[PDB]
């Protein structure tokens, strides 16, 4: 988290077909699935890989930066870790801090 | 089957191919974390299509040598959407599966069969961001090829007339954009009529499974 | 049984002529078994049954209540599997079904080649590969679907397949059994095949396929001595009577009253399920696996002539009497009305009264203090700090089936009151208060959302409750209720 | 979930024969009033808001993070109808906050700090739940349930042999308690004793 | 549900409630579904409508019972309604996620009156015939409009 | 359009390859809607239909419980007794007597013994009837307890009634038949004939 | 059909029975439809049903049996159905 | 990792949602620690908690 780069993403119509590019079958399914119409997909007969052309008129997520103006916060000591205290490396992945 | 089940239960717990000793059970491994054991008989069965009678309390040898039996060495549904996953969300753009193993096949000299073990065993050491570089991408299956080598035991220019070709490409899809041509409504109309193709052979197989051939002839 | 007398139930004995002949010594055997069963009952238990055409409402459904009932571990077939149907045969379990007895019900379509191989393969797979384990005793095949008005020169589509249904893949299930017998070294465990027999073929006309079906089955007879199955499957034909149907008005049951008039004996569902269940006693299971059995279960309607014809008059007779009395009686109305004018008969119409929903908030009823003191301890009077007492005084809910009011309809009695219906019909926004005028007349009451249409109260449940059902409750995901 | 709430507490003092919360403060002082009813989850929409919406630049109100605490359905209750300055103690029990309500409702009048009480549970439905308890394997697969010839109304089976999972669903309940003794004074009904 | 069974039973077998004297399950969920937090609350709302009506409802759903449960004898699991003379009590039990046990035990409120004075009773019984009557007044007038 | 030819000539690209291969399968498409066609020109709609598969292992459901459901039929005479819903004349009360029979271990005496015993007769002249007819049950389910369950029709048999009123309406009811009152009967009447 | 008992009837039998039996019924329907359409009540077709005499006797002869037996419920239907002006019933009992 | 994580198809632990409740953090006490079998009452009381 960086709160002078705030990460968001902003939903635009793409004006003009993409070129195309690779990806799974379930993947290029999963495409087909949302984009109906403005997506083909097609197998490509060496690999068994498909290609996926977004057409125009489908939707994107763009990714946009936002600068916030909370840059400071009361944290735990840096170096503060779980581990030091004896608590297992499979508890701290398990659970919430 | 034992380098295929020891991925997948070494990469569902999150940890090295060491880390998981083979002589230990799924049920052991889980310690009383159920909901993860559910996870693993759910993997195992889309993987390998059947289990043994209660596979929690197999220890993994012993599971490998049942899977083994009925196993083709082909990897299945569930390996090969976690081997999509890794290239597709750890690899550098434009860095395909099919671009990872043309380098295996280039570099190292690997068929399908062992690209297919580089890839597993690429699978339990996944790096945990997006490498950056094509370099960092040959760099990690360099790694990798070496790591499957121990574990298996074994020992180990026309880009620029590629270059036009592309241009050549480019050129006719803004032409045909220009045209409002639609180069792919044949192939389009072609994948509708397979799929009412195979719907009808269906209706016509099931009337021969119910009155037989010498029935409907 | 008087010598010189056939009884209403009889089994029969081939004569070397060929002919199936009243045997008074067989029929003795199987009538005493009747008796037997009537004063101690029967017992079925450790039989392996299975039974086709088993409905709701029919002979079938009579016949599998008893073998319940008598510990019978049984598999049902409905072509119309549903939750109404599920939950139908789950009753029945659970009214009837005895210690030992289980009951399986199973979708199948008698009608296809494949649902009859994979039913068998299904009852006889072991449980290790998702069948029953079991080897049948008893296969009851009653399965069938009806032909009317359809003569000679209409036989097509329907009956081909009714046909299918009632012969060609009854012949396959034995098959199947047969096969799956002799595929184990099974010798010594018959299954009693209990064929659904007719005493009259092509007799009324008009049946399709009917007669052709029933009449074929009559093969089997001979087919038990001139085959290998004789060991797998025994043939124990039933030549079923006349039977009332659920015991309704009937264009059959109109005429049973007559038809009995003549000496003769028609039968309810459970008087036929008896006399079907007589032949599972284990006297007639023994006399089957010596030779194929033959039971005349027709109430010696054999013996009136002219079948048709005569079944034929009675009908006419009973509808001419009932359409010229209708007719007499509109007629004599009508002339009464112009004499007498509509003046007469304004003084005759009484005044109905059509119940309007009054939906309550259900307070608990306080009884009188002599008979509430009687419930708790005489000691218990200024015993407790009722300040330290906790009580609920209210309470509500919002959930799948409304209110905690509709809730607890739905719940206890699984359908609502007119009061349970108004107040859904309310909640989902299908019905809303009006009070002024509704279209230049005066109105108040509900009125439908939409339309703006008045409703009354007795119209809410015909108009709505289907709607109210299909969207409330346990039900597919609706996205309009959750952003899409 | 705060609307399921509001509905179910105004039905719930209807119930009681309270018409106005507010003769509750003829029989009882202002701070001895309470409500101790809470939720699992909580405003989940509020969270998607928060979590999905804000992220995709959606436009969402700025108070958005208020509505999604557990403890606002009951602010709202005090904020629109009842006005106590009685206990305020929300319980996050899981499934079992209904249960864990009504304890701390009884000791919380047991223990002289309210005479009457606010009491039950509350959870909505909604994409991102539905998702996690089927990765959790904790609901009934409505495919499989397919499989097997079962219809909606049947998929929801306790205790049965083929039970297989739980059915999901949304909504509140609330109840009023209060000391019998002023139960009695206040000639309200009596359902039951706790 | 099996835990729950197990548990319930273990309840009664070690407060020696009578040998052929089980509880009679309700299961509302079959009808309702699983609320997650207002599980109990809808669960409590029956049991007070179960005592007030002595009408035990049915697990409708109950289609076959899961052999397991006939070891636990001190649990009846009916498919249908019955109509009793009268419920005394009855226990609410609820299990969420991370060891959230609960029991409420619900008793019919006639007892409560046995504590009190003939002329209190009376007093009460005028008071709520008087409220009771004003609800439905407002009720109706707020729901139709 | 020329352009694009010659860009497509040097790329080795086969503009026509899809509609190629559509119009193939097209060709194939007919060929089979062709033979399913006369297929259902030979067979008719109901059969081709008709012979469709419904069988399918998982919709098995499977009823074996019986030694919950003797408890419930007990509770559910019992009770029907006390509200005078069942008398000491109707003969589903012999029936249900049957059934509960029928299922009798040593669980079902100790619940009727529990429910029959701890029955107060001084309630009214329906508690002392459930409490004997209770008494003889738990009688006859300790002589039946290991005895083979029994199919026993205890009904009332019936025969066929056409009536016609006044204005032409035709009824259909069952009544009791003369001389017939139960199976015992039936068996005599058809050893008879006529 | 031989060598086929009753496990053994299949889509051969299946359709012997339909050549044998329904496609009979099938073609007197026909002739019966054709007459009356043009009002044709007084010149019946006599129809020479090839009966057996042994059913399910010899046993291997697949639906044999069946269809044979089957034509013998013309006898009566000619009496109960409206198609005895167009038709009539002759069963040869066909000898070895 | 349940509204976020999970929508753009990143790998996140299949039981996420029980880490997220507000009574889980007893759990785990009760879990790793203390195996009382005693009340459990957690309160969400905002910044007077
Ligand atoms: N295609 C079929 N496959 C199996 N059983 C059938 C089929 N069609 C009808 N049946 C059964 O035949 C029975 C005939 O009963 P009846 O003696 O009243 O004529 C029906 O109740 C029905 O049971 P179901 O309706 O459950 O399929
Ligand atoms: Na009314
Ligand atoms: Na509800
Ligand atoms: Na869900
Ligand atoms: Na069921
Ligand atoms: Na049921
Ligand atoms: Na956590």
């Amino acid at each position: 988290y960086n709160p002078e780069k705030k990460e968001m993403i902003q939903e635009v119509i793409v004006e003009e077909d993409l070129e195309p590019f690779e990806a799974s079958k379930e993947t290029a399914e999963q495409f087909k699935h949302q984009h109906g119409d403005k997506v083909d997909i097609f197998e490509i007969p060496e690999t068994g890989e498909y290609s996926v052309k977004l057409l125009k008129g489908a939707t994107l997520y763009i990714p946009k930066a936002l600068r916030f103006d909370r840059l400071v916060a009361g944290q735990i000591p840096t170096g503060w870790n779980a581990k030091t205290y004896g608590i297992s490396d499979d508890i701290i992945s398990q659970v919430d801090p | 089957a034992s380098l295929l089940l020891h991925v997948l239960v070494a990469h569902k717990l999150k940890k090295s191919l060491d880390s998981i000793p083979m002589s230990k059970t799924i049920k052991d491994l889980v310690g009383g974390k159920s909901t993860v054991q559910n996870e693993i008989l759910g993997d195992l069965g889309k993987e390998f299509g059947t289990t043994p009678e209660k596979p929690e309390e197999t220890p993994l040898e012993e599971l490998a040598e049942t899977f083994q039996d009925t196993f083709s060495g082909a990897l299945g549904k569930q390996s090969s959407s976690l081997l999509s996953r890794l290239i597709s969300s750890k690899m550098p753009g434009g860095f395909t599966i099919t671009v990872a193993r043309k380098y295996l096949q280039t570099r190292w000299g690997l068929p399908s069969g062992r690209q297919d073990g580089v890839l597993l065993v690429a699978l339990s050491n996944e790096p945990a961001a997006r490498l950056g570089s094509e370099a960092d991408a040959k760099a990690f299956l360099d790694s990798m090829a070496q790591k499957y080598a121990s574990i298996v035991g074994v020992d180990l220019l026309e880009e620029i007339t590629k270059d036009h070709k592309v241009l050549a490409r480019q050129q006719l899809q803004v032409l045909a954009r220009y045209l409002k041509m639609d180069l792919d409504n044949g192939e389009r109309k072609f994948l509708k009529e397979k799929d009412t193709v195979a719907e009808l052979q269906a209706q016509l197989d099931y009337l021969n499974a119910e009155l037989g051939e010498f029935f409907v002839n | 049984i008087p010598r010189e007398t056939i009884p209403f139930l009889h089994l029969r004995k081939k004569t070397p002529a060929g002919d199936w002949k009243y045997d008074r010594q067989l029929s003795s055997l199987f009538l005493d078994g009747l008796e037997k069963a009537a004063f101690n009952g029967v017992t079925f238990k450790d039989k392996y049954v299975l039974i086709t055409g088993a409905g709701k409402g029919s002979i079938g459904a009579e016949v599998l209540q008893g073998l319940l009932q008598g510990g019978a571990k049984v598999v049902v077939t409905t072509s119309r599997f549903s939750k109404q149907v599920t939950d139908y045969y789950q009753s029945i379990y659970a009214k009837y079904g005895a210690k030992g007895s289980t009951l399986i019900v199973v979708p199948f379509n008698q009608g296809s080649k494949q649902d009859v191989e994979a039913l068998i393969e299904f009852i006889y797979d072991t449980e290790k590969n998702g069948g029953l384990g079991w080897d049948l005793d008893a296969i009851i095949p009653f399965a069938a679907i009806p032909e009317q008005g359809i003569e000679l020169e209409h036989i097509d589509s329907k009956s081909e397949f009714a046909h299918r249904i009632m012969l060609t893949n009854i012949l396959r299930m034995m098959g199947c059994v047969k096969k799956q017998k002799s595929a184990r070294g099974i010798e010594t465990r018959p299954a009693q095949v209990i064929l659904p027999m007719s005493p009259n073929h092509g007799t009324f006309g008009g049946d399709g396929m009917y007669s052709e079906s029933k009449l074929s089955l009559e093969t089997l007879f001979n087919r038990w001595h001139s085959e290998s199955w004789a060991n797998q499957l025994t043939v124990c034909g039933a030549i079923i009577g006349w039977t009332r149907g659920t015991g309704l008005m009937s264009a059959n049951n109109i005429i049973a009253e007559g038809i009995e008039k003549m000496g003769v004996r028609t039968f309810s569902q459970k008087e036929m399920a008896f006399n079907l269940l007589g032949l599972l006693t284990p006297e007639v299971v023994e006399l089957c696996q010596k030779s194929p059995v033959m039971a005349d279960l027709n109430g010696g309607l054999q013996f009136v002539p002219e079948l048709k014809e005569f079944t034929a008059k009675l009908r006419k007779e009973l509808v001419e009497t009932s359409e010229v009395r209708k007719a007499v009686s509109i007629e004599t109305a009508l002339e009464h009305k112009v004499v007498n004018g509509n003046s007469a008969d304004a003084a005759y119409a009484q005044v109905e009264i059509q119940p309007r929903a009054n939906i309550q908030l259900d307070f608990p009823e306080l009884k009188p203090y002599k008979q509430v003191k009687q419930i708790a301890p005489a000691e218990l009077e200024g015993l407790l700090d009722l300040e330290r007492v906790i009580v609920v005084t209210g309470f509500a809910e919002v959930g799948p089936w409304g209110s905690a009011r509709t809730r607890w309809e739905m719940e206890a009695f699984g359908e609502f009151s007119l009061e349970g219906c108004v107040e859904m019909a309310w909640i989902m926004g299908f019905i809303s208060y009006h009070n002024g005028n509704l279209k230049g007349r005066p109105y108040t009451g509900w009125v439908d959302s939409k339309t703006k249409e008045p409703v009354d109260d007795k119209d809410v449940k015909a108009k709505y409750e289907t709607s109210i059902l299909e969207h409330s409750g346990i039900r597919l995901i609706e996205p309009e209720l959750f952003n899409g | 979930i705060t609307l399921f709430v509001l509905v179910s507490v105004v039905e719930a003092f209807i119930a009681s024969g309270i018409t106005d919360p507010y003769e509750m403060y003829k029989y009882v002082h202002v701070s001895e009033v309470g409500n101790c009813s809470g939720s699992g989850m909580g405003g989940v929409s509020a969270l998607r808001g928060m979590f999905k919406d804000r992220f995709k630049d959606e436009p969402v109100q700025n108070d958005i993070l208020q509505e999604s605490f557990i403890n606002t359905m009951s602010a709202w209750v005090n904020m629109l109808l009842i006005s106590s300055s009685g206990p305020i103690k929300t319980p996050v029990g899981a499934c079992a906050t209904s249960v864990e309500s009504v304890d701390i409702g009884v000791e919380t009048i047991l223990s002289g700090k309210a005479r009457i009480c606010i009491v039950g549970g509350y959870d909505d439905f909604q994409e991102e739940g539905s998702f996690e308890f089927g990765n959790m394997k904790a609901t009934s697969n409505t495919l499989e349930e397919f499989e097997h010839g079962r219809t909606p109304a049947e998929m929801s089976r306790p205790a049965t042999t083929t039970r297989n999972g739980f059915m999901e669903a949304q909504g509140a309940g609330i109840q009023i308690i209060m000391q019998a003794d002023l139960a009695l004074k206040m000639g309200v009904p009596i359902y039951g004793i706790v | 549900d099996k835990n729950e069974s197990a548990t319930i039973n273990e309840m009664m077998k070690h407060l020696g409630r009578s040998e052929g004297n089980p509880v009679i399950g309700v299961f509302q969920k079959f009808l309702t579904g699983h609320p997650k937090g207002a599980a109990g609350a809808w669960m409590m709302n029956g049991a007070l409508q179960i005592l007030n009506s002595g009408i035990i409802p049915g697990n409708r759903n109950a289609d076959n019972v899961d052999k397991i449960l006939e070891q636990f004898e001190y649990v009846l699991y009916p498919s249908k309604t019955l109509k009793t003379d009268g419920v005394r009590a009855v226990s609410i039990t609820s299990f969420g996620f991370g060891q959230k046990g609960g029991q409420a035990i619900v008793v019919h409120p006639d007892y409560l009156y046995g504590a009190i004075t003939e002329d209190r009773y009376n007093e009460y019984v005028a008071k709520v015939s008087a409220r009771e009557k004003s609800a439905y007044k407002f009720f109706h007038n707020g729901m139709i409009y | 359009r020329q352009q694009l030819q010659v860009l497509a000539r040097y790329l080795k690209m086969d503009l026509d390859n899809g509609e190629r291969k559509f119009l193939k399968e097209k060709d194939t498409v007919a060929e089979l809607q062709a033979q399913l066609d006369y297929l259902n020109a030979e067979l008719g709609e109901f059969f081709v239909n008709g012979v469709a598969t419904s069988f399918s292992r998982k919709k098995a459901r499977t009823f074996d419980s019986s030694w919950n459901w003797a408890k419930q039929s007990l509770l559910s005479l019992y009770f029907e007794i006390i509200h005078g819903v069942l008398k000491n004349v109707d003969r589903e009360v012999v029936s249900e007597a049957i059934n509960i029979m029928n299922r009798s271990n040593d669980a079902l005496i100790k619940f009727m013994e529990y429910h029959i015993s701890n029955t107060d007769e001084t309630k009214g002249e329906n508690y002392q009837l459930v409490k004997t007819l209770g008494e003889q049950l738990i009688e006859n389910c300790k002589q039946v307890l290991d005895v083979d369950p029994v199919y026993k029709d205890v009904a009332k048999p019936t025969g066929p009634k056409t009536a016609i009123d006044k204005n032409g309406n035709i009824t259909y009811s069952e009544e009791p038949r003369e001389k017939v009152r139960k199976l015992s009967q039936y068996v005599q009447e058809m050893a008879l004939g006529g």
